[PDB]
């Protein structure tokens, strides 16, 4: 030991991640002739409680008939949820929406239904993001979107005004410039650019206004509009192979799971 | 031809932070040399950051009732800042640095009489404790805590931080939050002991120490 | 981008007097590459630095940043200098530590007159969290996020004894560059003059 | 020696370009139990001034944990900064913008934030960008884009007015032909295009109306308007592969860092 | 015929001084394991006893004048006594620990203008400044200040005392006593400084730490 | 680049080699360009040596 | 260096206890042609002060005529007082 420490029982590691594959398929019987000595154990023990559970005489389940593995993080979570939507009003205009860990923030102005199911299920979150937003309404409306970290200088989050930045400052952090008449969509990196190590969504206090937000996606519409006719911009978050997630957690109670 | 030697002028010496720029130097004058006791007057081993900062530390003395109902919260204490005060040894080692990254080892113990029945958890829940299920706890490195079976657990941790170290001074958020909720109701008969006593033990492991300041 | 931040470049100026007192602080230094406090009167502008210039397009930084003091003596003053370092943040109550107390944390003296005349002083990289953000785009504090790593005194260590026919004051540069320097997430920012 | 010096002394050679990579990587400790002999230097002798700084005992920072190298220009400069802005206001018109490296030239008529800070950095640049234009505003417009080096006959600069050239003359240049409705975007390359070696920001006189512009962007619009509707257009530069950067230079102070 | 197991009822844990020994106890439950950082937070060598407790602290500052005349004390002063006080680093490790062994760095510091002209003695006396003679201060481990020659002098003593280590709490007498006599007068000119300053620095080296102890 | 004080006198000097133009550029900043620093107390002659940087 | 210290310059051990034997006995001449060189000395550094002194052209003592070394603490102090 490099502490110093000193017993005479043994330390075993606890609730390892990843312990099986969730397909069925073949890695005889799976219970015999053998009577099941695992029907009895002692659960204050975390030695004896990693024995494998039989009480039963079964056979082996055999394979499943579809290729995909549902139960892995990186296919249920790389199809794309709802994160937010927003429409226009005026001319000019400047709208800002940070994309916020914490289950503090409820929605409209946070996460929705399966994002803040699944953001409070770990501890950590490092890696970069993957957003599409989707344009439904007026045609001929040129737009311009940016991404901004924190800690630096962006309009007010979750209200829509005019912008207070200049050209240069937005067009300096990297923009896309479409029309609504062309795409409707786009797909979009976010990329991972903070000064620390990981954040988190089950924060209180100051910690709540510091380590959750990572990003923060801003967009400008112009040429907006004529006579009558609305403007509708959808946002939709993804996860990409490049992310990483640590320590699992209690999930969220079925009073915080809530939607718009 | 002879030469004259004479003192030297520039010259650096210090302890591995104190650095001393000397326009006009000289050699160091040291008389006899380090010895050894053949005859000890102290038998253990000398002080560390071994022996002072990896040793346990009683933090906190709770009591278990008949009243608490289920899911009660016994004992809710952030680890970290109760190490921090001035009663403990490793006050000393952390009053002066500024940041540090450590392990914590955690031990709890009770003391019922075999004619009580109850149990309880111990969790080690990072950060906060949120909106979580309380019927959840046995995800994150937990102890049960039964009157029939035991009456110590102990817990091994690393270190699970959003940032790469912690500042006592001014924190952020705690790292650890320690609970301890009632798990089965603490049930008696006429004349046995309506109480049993808990207490609860903290040490650092793998204690890194960063950046001496002398402001506290 | 190492081509600038790696060159040493003023942005300091202080005076060490002979009518101070032993323990006295001279002067407190944020620890980050965001300081600079020169300025020029013809033409009106704010001198920045080499590392300010590359450092202020970025959300966040990390490193060893290299302190240099360039004092200017004749061969006949005699004094010294205590260069503490106090690990922190930008807002610490610094302003009780006595000189007894300041020996506690990592420092370093300095003899002024002799054939050398800069000390570098390498800070240590000691944080909790492993970047540090660029919190000057804000406009109001936060507990938590931070742009410096701690705040760095000058005291008066012994007195300045010198002759009649020599100044009584001894003047000290203070330059500043970056070893081991990371930073990441562009932004735009132009800074200001810490007036201190 | 080839010019016929002579001395006793040795030259060596000052502030050399790009002395060390700026991600944390491994090329023990750092420094150890040998007394710091770095820790005091003199600053007036150049030889002794290339010495590697220490004074306390250190350990190595170990590795970075993103892949790219944020402290490269050709990946900081790679993210294409904003250039200038403009709106049209009637029929068969035609605007005239000079890329214009001088910082006596202040925004709207010069370069903008980023921009700005990054070319009075050097002294030379050499080589081809890389230029974004973004379409925002009404729809059904066909425009045309050209490129005229510096030293031949062109519309004024920075003004709005009918064109006094031909439609040889614009299209033996080289031009591109769009229209609004379809794409809302062009990505088109700029040449290198130059009678003389390289072009330079800092510069007074004769010599900054000389040496500074490299190449001029004009386009001319069509088929604009119907009744009611604006038409702007914001340009973008980015940075090649092709392209040089020589000689550093004292960056720009806290009151020349402008903006739009 | 198949066994089944069982919790250990017997076992014995602590970190090298808290020993406890159990009726009921239960395995550890550890999660995750010690990382690396391959992007430090922080550069320098991590906090341990040498780099805390062997550094030179300031723990005095005089100032010799022209008024002083021959075999004026300038400085008296007792080194482990100041160097226990709670400015300091060492503090930390002292404060905790009842006994100590320790040798002694000591460095003088003065800066006179070349317009100046006069000497100093700065001797490591053990124990006590007795009847012995002033003259006579260059049989102890001293060094010799003079204006024209040099202005830092560096001295390295082991421990020398009549017991086998040092009480910090109730001390019988002074380890070492530092005393810096006028070895030569200070004269100066019209109008050159008729001072010059003075600074002391020690640290401890090859520090023994013995019995760590609740009460201060 | 030479100068010559007494040994009572204290101060310094920067002696740069800026190409072109002294532009807006910071004047904290001269250690960029090749330069030579002169203090009293240390030295009294600098030497710079540089190559032809012209954009013609 | 176990206590983590640092120099560039050295650190001799100084007034080493009984550097000489106190009677007259050999261990030619003890200076000579030779141009002495510790006759200048500087005292303020105790590596230069370990020098030997010379400044006259001298030669051996030769051995003293009596058997005991009365220089010694064992043979003084065992005389009782």
């Amino acid at each position: 030991d490099d502490s110093g420490g000193f017993s005479t029982t043994v330390s075993t590691e606890q609730n390892v991640p990843d312990p099986q594959v969730g397909i069925t398929t073949m890695r005889m019987d799976v219970s015999g002739v053998q009577a099941p000595v695992g029907a009895i154990t002692t659960i204050e023990d975390p030695v004896l409680a990693k024995k494998v559970p039989e009480t039963f005489p079964e056979l082996k389940p055999g394979e499943s008939r579809h290729t995909s593995d549902h139960m892995s993080i990186y296919k249920f979570m790389g199809r794309s949820h709802f994160l937010c939507t927003f429409t226009f009003n005026s001319n000019n205009k400047e709208y800002t929406f940070p994309i916020t860990l914490s289950s503090t923030s409820n929605p409209p102005h946070g996460l929705p239904s399966t994002l803040r199911w699944f953001f409070n299920l770990f501890q950590l979150y490092r890696g970069p993001l993957d957003l599409t937003i989707i344009i439904t309404g007026a045609t001929d409306v040129d737009g311009m979107a940016w991404f901004t970290p924190v800690g630096l200088a962006v309009d007010t989050p979750w209200v829509e005004k005019e912008s207070a930045l200049q050209i240069d400052y937005k067009t300096a952090l990297g923009a896309v410039r479409f029309n609504t008449r062309r795409t409707g969509n786009i797909q979009i990196r976010l990329p991972w650019y903070s000064y620390l190590y990981a954040v988190s969504g089950a924060l209180d206090g100051l910690g709540d206004k510091t380590d959750s937000t990572f990003g923060l996606v801003s967009i400008q519409i112009a040429n907006y509009n004529h006579s009558d006719e609305y403007l509708s911009f959808s946002c939709y978050l993804s996860v990409t192979e490049q992310s990483e997630f640590y320590f699992p957690r209690a999930p969220l109670n079925s009073n915080a799971m809530l939607s718009t | 031809e002879q030469m004259i030697q004479s003192v030297d002028r520039t010259a650096v010496t210090g302890a591995s932070y104190f650095t001393s720029v000397d326009q006009s130097s000289v050699h160091t004058a040291e008389v006899g040399s380090h010895q050894i006791e053949p005859l000890k007057t102290s038998v253990d081993k000398p002080g560390s950051k071994k022996t002072q900062g990896e040793k346990f530390f009683l933090i906190h003395s709770a009591r278990w009732l008949t009243t608490h109902a289920l899911f009660h919260e016994v004992a809710k204490l952030d680890v970290v800042k109760l190490l921090y005060n001035e009663q403990f040894a490793v006050q000393g080692l952390l009053r002066y640095h500024t940041y540090a990254r450590f392990g914590i080892e955690i031990q709890v113990q009770i003391n019922p009489t075999p004619f009580q029945q109850g149990g309880l958890i111990c969790a080690m829940v990072p950060g906060d404790q949120s909106y979580g299920s309380i019927a959840s706890l046995t995800v994150y490195p937990h102890g049960l805590l039964n009157c029939n079976i035991n009456n110590v657990v102990r817990i091994k941790v690393p270190f699970i931080y959003t940032r790469g170290a912690y500042h006592f001074k001014d924190p952020q958020y705690p790292v650890w939050e320690l609970t301890i909720r009632v798990w089965s109701e603490l049930n008696i008969g006429t004349g046995t002991s309506a109480y049993t006593s808990l207490n609860v033990l903290a040490r650092f492991t793998d204690l890194e120490l960063h950046g001496l300041t002398p402001l506290s | 981008f190492t081509t600038w931040t790696s060159i040493p470049t003023l942005a300091a100026q202080f005076p060490f007097n002979a009518s101070d007192s032993v323990g006295q602080q001279i002067k407190v230094i944020p620890v980050d590459p965001y300081f600079f406090q020169m300025t020029n009167t013809n033409p009106d502008q704010k001198c920045i630095t080499a590392l300010a210039s590359i450092c202020q397009m970025f959300c966040f930084w990390r490193g060893d940043l290299v302190f240099d003091f360039q004092v200017f003596p004749t061969k006949y003053h005699s004094g010294r200098l205590l260069f503490c370092f106090v690990p922190g943040n930008e807002l610490i109550d610094v302003t009780g530590i006595t000189l007894k107390q300041a020996t506690t944390a990592p420092c370093a003296v300095m003899d002024i007159a002799g054939v050398q005349s800069t000390l570098r002083f390498r800070v240590p990289w000691i944080s909790d969290t492993p970047y540090r953000v660029n919190r000057y785009t804000k406009e109001a504090h936060q507990k938590g996020e931070y742009t410096a790593i701690g705040k760095l005194i000058v005291y008066c260590y012994n007195r300045l004894t010198s002759p009649s026919n020599v100044a009584h004051h001894v003047r000290v540069n203070v330059y500043l560059s970056a070893i081991n320097l990371e930073c990441f997430a562009p932004l735009y920012h132009a800074m200001d003059v810490t007036t201190q």
